RNA sequence: GUACACACCGCCCGUCACACCAUGGGAGUGGGUUGCAAAAGAAGUAGGUAGCUUAACCUUCGGGAGGGCGCUUACCACUUUGUGAUUCAUGACUGGGGUGAAGUCGUAACAAGGUAACCGUAGGGGAACCUGCGGUUGGAUCA
RNA sequence: GCUAGUAGGUGGGGUAACGGCUCACCUAGGCGACGAUCCCUAGCUGGUCUGAGAGGAUGACCAGCCACACUGGAACUGAGACACGGUCCAGACUCCUACGGGAGGCAGCAGUGGGGAAUAUUGCACAAUGGGCGCAAGCCUGAUGCAGCCAUGCCGCGUGUAUGAAGAAGCCCUUCGGGUUGUAAAGUACUUUCAGCGGGGAGGAAGGGAGUAAAGUUAAUACCUUUGCUCAUUGACGUUACCCGCAGAAGAAGCACCGGCUAACUCCGUGCCAGCAGCCGCGGUAAUACGGAGGGUGCAAGCGUUAAUCGGAAUUACUGGGCGUAAAGCGCACGCAGGCGGUUUGUUAAGUCAGAUGUGAAAUCCCCGGGCUCAACCUGGGAACUGCAUCUGAUACUGGCAAGCUUGAGUCUCGUAGAGGGGGGUAGAAUUCCAGGUGUAGCGGUGAAAUGCGUAGAGAUCUGGAGGAAUACCGGUGGCGAAGGCGGCCCCCUGGACGAAGACUGACGCUCAGGUGCGAAAGCGUGGGGAGCAAACAGGAUUAGAUACCCUGGUAGUCCACGCCGUAAACGAUGUCGACUUGGAGGUUGUGCGCGUGGCUUCCGGAGCUAACGCGUUAAGUCGACCGCCUGGGGAGUACGGCCGCA
RNA sequence: AAAAUGG
């Protein structure tokens, strides 16, 4: 582009949208579980990945992934969610924070305990 | 149409050097002759000669060293579309001083070194390496 | 359903207010069941919802989760053939259904003889039955 | 030549069926903001003066000057009415889009893909498309 | 598009003051594509973060400025307010009431509830600095000085140090030989920061209050004032820093990670399950990728994760990118604003350049230092603040002004070639139809058929007539045109190009957003025309079906006039103008004297360029001027809105 | 002449 054209119309940047809109520029957001269920991953993966529909305090209802093996989350459970999408799960853009609020830490976990809210054995 | 005669001169030199031409002739002008003097004094061209009166023509004798053109790169800096003026402290250094920058000062056209010695800034006409 | 979300919150608060109050949504029926130590207890709670929580509600009898079982035994055939060009879909299985011991649930028997159904397809047959059994065969 | 590379038993298009998601339209419905045209007139300030009243000054000793109060006018907040604009939410139903899963119907393109393909336009047809007119080569063939 | 106190003027009034500030009158102005008006968002700055920089992002703490103080509004007092802890009115809330009426405003400090992922004590002292009042003493000060809580960050230090083979047990692994943990631990010899206990101990303190003295002042050795002199006296922090002594390694390490990216690998368990995951992917029975263990790697009172900004991203490219085929040249042209502009002299000094002067708060950043045991932290000086204004200079270049010149551009004189355009006329061939003659059973069509046509005489052949459309051959990588396009011959009207030799004008130019014109085919409107061809439609075939391809028919349309539409793979998928840079073989059209010299065009190819293919003096090489356009694939050139259209 | 298809 020529300088004269750039004077008339300057170089234009990009908006860049967030992959975690429901968080609304917050590290975590509290919400209540509206439905805890399992879902199948997209090809080429096969499993029954655990997810939960959650209505956030901000008023957004989103799906969150329940990481770790085993959870005590039922409908009407208050959980803290953080950013983090799941590749093979379509529409899950958030993760539940284990070991916070009503969410419990993973049992029999000896490695990466802080990531699953487990206290030092 | 023809709008930048200086860039044309620089092109003729460049295209001549690439075509291994002994000399390059062009329509003459006071500014062209001034730059030709600076090139000659800095040892980028062999000699220049202005001939004619009604329509003077400037012939520049190009110099090739070991079968290689002395002028490895000649580029216009300030141009009609975008004029470039520099203060004495901002004068450019071509090829870390190994090249020259033809600058038009209030005391005439000269190299960047000469202008920096005279404590004069001006319009950066071209870079000649 | 606007008050349903409020009802959730109301039940939460009610549970905090009274330990004996127990709120639990039966998964099978999909209906929330309110437990109390007395009729009057539950009545007061519901009245509280209507007023304090401003949640209009109407009590009802908890739905019952029923199941089905074949009362008779009969040998049957299931044939599925869908070939009209290129790769098709053929599958025939002769399965005998008999009333199992009450509480024994499903007792599938692979009595395939002559390897008519290849071993690889056998688990699928069983799995397909299981899924179909989970779905209602009567009601 | 090629859009094929477990390599034509390749690749691959659209309708239809089902599920899900975002979104457009939709008799309308509920909010936010706002334009215009009016109405309204608390308090305050300024202007005028039915009446009422008055420490300091003047005085012929009666009054006078001036002031205050009240009243009145102007300006103006709340508030009110009508009619528009804009924005957001929601709406029976409906349009197309995307994502599913070894569904159904064909086989349109890629080889000359078996009628070369494609572009614009028009008409027709369950669907991919087909046909006319003009255009392009980003088609093979030639012994 | 916007605006009636609106723009200006005049007079009057008003303010501390200028002013439509206000009013009356007069004039009709003012603003805006250099973005007005309107909509959305937002306190601004010194600075902060990131970045090599240019930029990008940001404006917490600190400092300056502005705005607000329950909401809406108004004034009073005063030097200053339209006033956080003033007044009045209205409103919503809370509270009191004898029901008549009252009262109040934490966006001062602390604190409470609520909201939230999440942010502290209803502390102490005016000892110091600063402020209000006072003669002063003093008093007031949630300013401020300090203390509390919090790993929130930053910085410094510690959790021991040497020795120690027994290469112990024990763990893991192993080819069962052994290896690794690992000198690691025991064992031995030391040190004790810090914590703890004890005991010393600064500095922040200046002043103020008593006297006492001299001087000044005065009538006065009065009083007062000033400066010395002397004596008691003022620390919230506070159990201060710091120093010293005592006992004893005692009291003090965790977090993440090891498939690649990425420094760090095995065993076991599980078996497309459970699970993992930033990306690529991993898991279906020999998982360094899941989970556990052993071992290692990295960091450390932290370590991870999430959110967020910049960077990497030359991925909006000013620095610093592209557009033949990857995304991207408007279908073509004219042209206003705008951008840019040959050559010469003089003039001016706008830009530009130089120097000077004022300013650009302090802090911060940077450099050189100083001070806390060091560091973080604090501080002196300097630098920088890249800017702006003004003055004095320089004048090359750019600009302005003036005069020129001819080389760009243009005019004229003459000739040439051309399917360039518009209008009118005409010729020959062929098809179809109509009438008649001759003649007799087929014709036509296909891969093969059939529909169809024919004894009501077809087809074939001959003669006459009617009508429409298109112009064989010439004919060509030929020509003409801005593009779209343009083809018999003749005339009429008309545009452009090129060449030769002179003259004339004197930069009169180039590009061009918006605007305007032209713009294949199809299509649309009105009125004509209609031979042939042919969407649609019909029948016959083909086929599993055949809404096709093939056959027999056939309407709109194709044609003309006028109007509309405004699009095509409108393509060289290559914007326009100018200059420059090896060659060869051709075509077409001028011109000079076989050899020159112009215009246009085709193929091939060198350097160079290109991702490659290719392009290659007709550039996609080398440069300059201006414009258009692109920023992953879908969604989508679609929706919505606007404009245009009869549709 | 006809000559479809193949998670
Ligand atoms: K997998
Ligand atoms: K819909
Ligand atoms: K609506
Ligand atoms: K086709
Ligand atoms: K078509
Ligand atoms: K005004
Ligand atoms: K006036
Ligand atoms: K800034
Ligand atoms: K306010
Ligand atoms: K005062
Ligand atoms: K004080
Ligand atoms: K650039
Ligand atoms: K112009
Ligand atoms: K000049
Ligand atoms: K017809
Ligand atoms: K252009
Ligand atoms: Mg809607
Ligand atoms: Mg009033
Ligand atoms: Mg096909
Ligand atoms: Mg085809
Ligand atoms: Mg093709
Ligand atoms: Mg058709
Ligand atoms: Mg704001
Ligand atoms: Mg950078
Ligand atoms: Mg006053
Ligand atoms: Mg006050
Ligand atoms: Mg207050
Ligand atoms: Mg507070
Ligand atoms: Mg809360
Ligand atoms: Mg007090
Ligand atoms: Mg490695
Ligand atoms: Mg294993
Ligand atoms: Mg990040
Ligand atoms: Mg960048
Ligand atoms: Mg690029
Ligand atoms: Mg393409
Ligand atoms: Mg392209
Ligand atoms: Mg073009
Ligand atoms: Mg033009
Ligand atoms: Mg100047
Ligand atoms: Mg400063
Ligand atoms: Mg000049
Ligand atoms: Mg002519
Ligand atoms: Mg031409
Ligand atoms: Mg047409
Ligand atoms: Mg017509
Ligand atoms: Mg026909
Ligand atoms: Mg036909
Ligand atoms: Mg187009
Ligand atoms: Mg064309
Ligand atoms: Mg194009
Ligand atoms: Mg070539
Ligand atoms: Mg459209």
């Amino acid at each position: 582009a020529t300088v004269n054209q750039l004077v008339r119309k300057p170089r234009a940047r990009k908006v860049a949208k967030s992959n975690v809109p429901a968080l609304e520029a917050c590290p975590q957001k509290r919400g209540v579980c509206t439905r805890v269920y399992t879902t199948t991953p997209k090809k080429p993966n096969s499993a029954l990945r655990k997810v939960c529909r959650v209505r956030l305090t901000n008023g957004f209802e989103v799906t969150s992934y329940i990481g770790g093996e085993g959870h005590n989350l039922q409908e009407h459970s208050v959980i803290l969610i953080r950013g983090g999408r799941v590749k093979d799960l379509p529409g899950v853009r958030y993760h539940t924070v284990r070991g916070a609020l009503d969410c419990s830490g993973v049992k029999d976990r000896k490695q990466a305990r802080s990531k699953y809210g487990v206290k030092r054995p | 149409s023809m709008q930048d005669p200086i860039a044309d001169m620089l092109t003729r030199i460049r295209n001549g050097q690439a075509a291994n031409k002994a000399a390059v002739t062009m329509p003459s002008s006071k500014l062209k002759v001034a730059i030709a003097n600076v090139l000659k004094e800095e040892g980028f061209i062999e000699d220049f000669k202005v001939e004619g009166d009604t329509k003077p023509e400037l012939e520049l004798t190009l110099k090739y060293f070991q079968g290689k053109a002395v002028v490895e790169s000649i580029q216009r800096v300030s141009r009609p579309g975008l004029r470039i003026y520099k203060r004495k402290d901002e004068l450019p250094k071509v090829m870390a001083g190994l090249g020259i920058a033809v600058v038009s000062t209030s005391k005439g056209v000269m190299t960047d070194r000469a202008a920096r010695q005279a404590g004069l800034g001006g319009e950066i006409i071209c870079y000649v390496a | 359903k606007a008050d349903q979300d409020k009802m959730t919150q109301a039940l939460v608060k009610l549970q905090e207010e009274d330990p004996t109050f127990h709120a639990h949504t039966d998964e099978e029926t999909g209906q929330v069941i309110i437990g109390g130590m007395g009729e009057l207890h539950l009545d007061i709670l519901v009245d509280r919802m209507k007023k304090e929580f401003n949640v209009e509600c109407n009590v009802g009898a908890p739905m019952v989760s029923y199941r089905e079982t074949f009362k008779s035994s009969a040998q049957v055939q299931g044939k599925f053939s869908r070939q009209s060009g290129g790769r098709g879909q053929y599958g025939d299985v002769h399965i005998e259904f008999t009333p199992n011991e009450t509480g024994a649930g499903f007792e599938f028997e692979n009595a395939i003889v002559g390897g008519v159904v290849p071993r690889e397809y056998i688990p699928s047959v069983e799995a397909g039955l299981k899924d179909a059994m989970e779905n209602g065969v009567l009601a």
